[PDB]
């Protein structure tokens, strides 16, 4: 399938403005780039692409209500600064399994003060020394990472 | 428990979210163990004869004040939470 | 942002974690430098070094012999092992000469022991090659083999019981024609040259072990070597940690600051690796020939033997070689005795060349190494010529602007020269480098450095700007000996206590060792303290006793009492150092004489000290 | 080896008692090992260790 027909599945003959939770898994996009998402989406509240092939987030609409954003099992790399203006809502975030190489491309999620969780997995960053602590002075708004607290304590919902 | 635990809360607190089930005083490089909860070789208490012993040498004697709950309830031995005394 | 703990060195100077490069400090497990090639290819390098030195045939052994004292000198920076005998004597004359009556003094109070010391002295050391049984064995049983196989041969002098006589007692049996060995009935009938290569063996599992008709021989010429090294001052045996750390102080301070501010010093360090190739059996007969000049004739054969002896060393070849069939999935395993004549197809190209390089060597399945010595026999010797190289370095023998100075200890080396100039100090280090190249020193050129004065290391002791950091110890076993409570306790107490003094070991480890000690100790005896939650049969009797006793911490720590040792109290006994806190019926209990489990350490002989079933 | 010099959340190593320091020296002696104990008996190198 594609990007496009998925999204008009998910819809289920609505308007783009009564969604609260749209599930693309297992979808595809050209050129690794967003594709279908537009202004008119402005109810959704739980979203999730998992295997969906992009290469980076650089056409996300502006989903002032995006709160629970996954990117997950996905090669996004680049510059994070549109999920921080375009999305400055974002309150749990998933990055697990995504291609980041170091800190200096994760500071940009500072922006965000909302973001209660950040989850990374098998990625880069995670090798590197004191990870844990050094993600969380780079972002001291986050409490749970990779579903852990700083005092490694499980986050319940 | 007052007098047990009481000592403990000298330093400017923080926030947390642990559930301390026992908390640990370092004495001649090795750190026993007080139980929050029930008696403790660090701090037991004997309510036959009512005298408290602390590591063996006795530290004085406990009398009840004009403030107690003699049926179950204990508020301060699990943090939220509330224990109801025996088990169902 | 990755960790790199060598980055370390980047603020702080090397010389103060040198601890971070020591990866072990214990003993690992692997134990690789033994077998059978390595023997081959130390035959190999013992008999290339002597490249050109005189080829002969023996005629006791009938296996050949290389000789290359005073053969041609070295012409290249490779090393060699021609060293010229009138040098090496010149060399002890001047070292004689320096300091007068050295040798004499050596003599005259050594000549004592070597009248006074009695067989059973031989029953100390390391493991022996038994003639008898021909495979490494402990030395008393060894020496119980030999005296019963002498007895039975009609050699009986050794009775007397006198080391002396043992020896007069391996004499006569080694010019015994064949003798008989009796194993446990098994008769072998070993020949003259039979038993002369046996005896001549050095068996390798100290790399080496020579068997027993050698062994007070060495060691009465280690003796002299060492009361020789004693009068001296560069000797760096036998003394142990503080004095080696005060001789480094001493030498720096003496070649430094009596210097001049326009003298420019210099200090190299280096490590003499494979210092046993280049040293013969033969020098080391001539070195002992001229210490006891006027000797009485007795000590001086008696002194000699030893180094005659090894000259005709035969080295065996390990325990042999395994081979493995992929194919057929088979493992089969040859002995040494066979290596002389099989097929080199089965082996590699290292190894089939090593083979051809050392087959004409091998005599009854034993090598033949005339030249070259073995690790740790003849170390005080070596050190004394070491000595005598630097001796020879004085303002009044160089008669050079420039002059040296140093330590030498057998296994490393470190030299301070000093000279007006730079040409002076290349001109000093250059004369020290062929000096002690004609005596048959080698200085490895590329495992030694050379640095301004104040810093450098002999030993493992790392010097820097007068403070050491003696690194050359590792730390012993901190657990059950296995005797009883108070032995086990008592020998491991003054184990930590010793180690505390002399071989440099901090408090706060110290205190950690002791830690450890009480959690192993508890645990393999199974006894805890009254207070603890552990679980145990034991335990409830124990537990009885803390219920008992008035004062926790009278009873003894195996009695579950608590464990008050400390730093400041580690020699004192343990029964001693609860003494008066213990209480008067637990003290009349555990001390009663009369007890049914009773028919060095310090200890007192309490009840806790039984002997295991 | 940066996962093994990260900081571990349980107490690996449980160590005996020693006796009273009196001595300056064993004040210094019993600091060090105090600090470097409480140090590193949470690093997951002990944890290897026992295991």
């Amino acid at each position: 399938m594609e990007m496009g027909r998925r999204i008009h599945l998910e819809l289920r003959n609505r308007t783009p403005s009564d969604v609260k939770e749209l599930v693309l898994d297992n979808s595809r996009s050209n050129e690794g780039k967003l594709e279908g998402l537009t202004d008119e989406f402005e109810e959704l509240e739980f979203l999730s692409t998992i295997n969906v092939g992009l290469t980076s987030i650089a056409n996300l609409p502006k989903l002032n209500k995006l709160k629970k954003l996954e990117l997950s099992d996905n090669r996004v790399s680049g510059g994070l600064e549109v999920l921080a203006e375009k999305c400055p809502n974002l309150t749990h975030l998933n990055l697990s399994g995504n291609k980041i190489k170091d800190l200096s491309t994760i500071e940009p999620l500072k922006k965000l003060e909302n973001l209660k969780s950040l989850d990374l997995f098998n990625c880069e960053v995670t090798n590197l020394n004191d990870y844990r602590e050094n993600v969380f002075k780079l972002l001291p708004q986050l409490t749970y990472l990779d579903g852990y607290d700083r005092d490694d304590k499980e986050a319940p919902d | 428990q007052i007098i047990k635990l009481l000592p403990f809360a000298a330093a400017p607190p923080e926030q947390s979210r642990m559930q301390f089930s026992s908390l640990t005083v370092n004495v001649r490089g090795s750190g026993m163990r007080i139980v929050v909860r029930g008696n403790s070789p660090v701090f037991n208490y004997n309510k036959a004869t009512k005298r408290l012993t602390v590591l063996g040498k006795d530290a004085g004697a406990l009398m009840e004040d004009p403030d107690e709950g003699t049926a179950g309830v204990e508020s301060a031995v699990l943090r939220g939470f509330l224990i109801l005394g025996k088990e169902n | 942002m990755d960790v790199n703990p060598t980055l370390l060195f980047l603020k702080v100077p090397v010389q103060n974690a040198i601890s971070t490069t020591f990866p072990y400090t214990g003993d690992p497990p692997y134990s690789h430098g033994t077998g059978t090639g390595y023997t081959m290819d130390t035959v190999n390098r013992t008999h290339k070094y002597s490249e050109k030195g005189k080829w002969t045939t023996n005629t006791e052994t009938g296996a050949p012999q290389l000789n290359p004292i005073d053969g041609p000198l070295p012409e290249d920076n490779e090393p060699s092992g021609y060293a010229q005998t009138d040098c090496v004597l010149e060399a002890m004359a001047f070292l004689e000469e320096s300091h007068p009556g050295i040798f004499e003094n050596s003599c005259l109070e050594t000549m004592e022991i070597v009248q006074q010391t009695r067989v059973d002295k031989l029953t100390q050391g390391r493991q022996t090659y038994d003639w008898t049984l021909n495979r490494n064995q402990p030395a008393a049983t060894a020496l119980a083999n030999t005296i019963e196989v002498f007895r039975s041969n009609g050699l009986t002098a050794n009775e007397s019981g006198r080391l002396i006589d043992f020896l007069k007692d391996v004499m006569d049996s080694m010019d015994k024609e064949e003798m008989e060995i009796t194993t446990h009935k098994k008769k072998q009938r070993l020949n003259k040259r039979s038993y002369l290569i046996r005896a001549l063996t050095l068996n390798t599992m100290a790399i080496a072990t020579p068997g027993m008709q050698i062994r007070g021989f060495v060691y009465f010429v280690e003796a002299l070597a060492r009361s020789i090294c004693e009068k001296l001052e560069q000797s760096g045996l036998p003394v142990g940690g503080n004095e080696k750390k005060a001789k480094l102080a001493n030498v720096v301070r003496k070649m430094m600051t009596n210097s001049q501010d326009t003298e420019l010093s210099f200090t190299i360090t280096g490590d003499n690796t494979k210092w046993n190739e280049n040293q013969n059996p033969r020098m080391f007969l001539a070195m002992i020939t001229y210490i006891t000049r006027n000797q009485p004739e007795w000590f001086r054969n008696v002194l000699s033997i030893a180094p005659i002896m090894f000259s005709n060393k035969m080295a065996r070849l390990g325990k042999g070689y395994m081979f493995e069939s992929k194919s057929m999935k088979l493992r089969t395993q040859v002995p040494a005795e066979m290596l002389a004549n099989i097929d080199l197809k089965y082996f590699n190209k290292s190894t089939r060349e090593k083979i051809e390089k050392i087959r004409p060597l091998l005599i009854d399945g034993t090598a033949s190494l005339s030249p070259g010595m073995m690790m740790g026999m003849f170390n005080m010797l070596s050190t004394v010529l070491g000595v005598s190289i630097l001796n020879l370095g004085q303002k009044k023998y160089t008669k050079t602007t420039y002059w040296w100075d140093g330590l030498q200890s057998s296994d490393d080396f470190a030299l301070i020269v000093n000279a007006p100039n730079h040409e002076g100090i290349q001109a000093g280090v250059d004369r020290f480098y062929r000096t002690c190249k004609l005596v048959g020193i080698n200085m490895s050129k590329k495992k030694s450095y050379i640095n301004r004065t104040g810093t450098f290391e002999f030993t493992s002791f790392f010097y820097r700007y007068g403070f050491v950091a003696n690194f050359s110890m590792e730390l012993p076993s901190f657990g059950v000996s296995g005797i009883n409570e108070s032995a086990d306790m008592s020998v491991g107490v003054t184990v930590i206590k010793n180690n505390m003094i002399n071989n440099d070991l901090g408090p706060a480890t110290a205190q950690m060792a002791l830690q450890l000690f009480i959690k192993d100790y508890r645990y393999t005896y199974r006894c805890h303290r009254g207070d603890t939650q552990i679980q145990t049969r034991r335990a409830f009797e124990l537990g009885k006793l803390w219920e008992q006793t008035r004062s926790k911490a009278g009873l003894l720590v195996s009695d579950g009492g608590p464990n008050l040792y400390n730093i400041r109290n580690l020699h004192i006994p343990e029964v001693c150092l609860k003494w008066e806190l213990m209480d008067e019926d637990y003290q009349g209990r555990l001390c009663n004489p009369m007890n049914p489990f009773v028919s060095e350490y310090d200890a007192v002989a309490t009840t806790h000290s039984w002997i295991p079933k | 080896f940066n996962k093994a010099c990260e900081l571990t959340d349980s107490s690996w190593v449980e160590l005996d008692e020693i006796g009273e320091d009196v001595a300056p020296i064993e004040h210094i002696a019993s600091m060090r090992r105090n600090y470097f104990t409480a140090e590193v008996s949470h690093c997951r190198a002990t944890e290897y260790i026992m295991k």
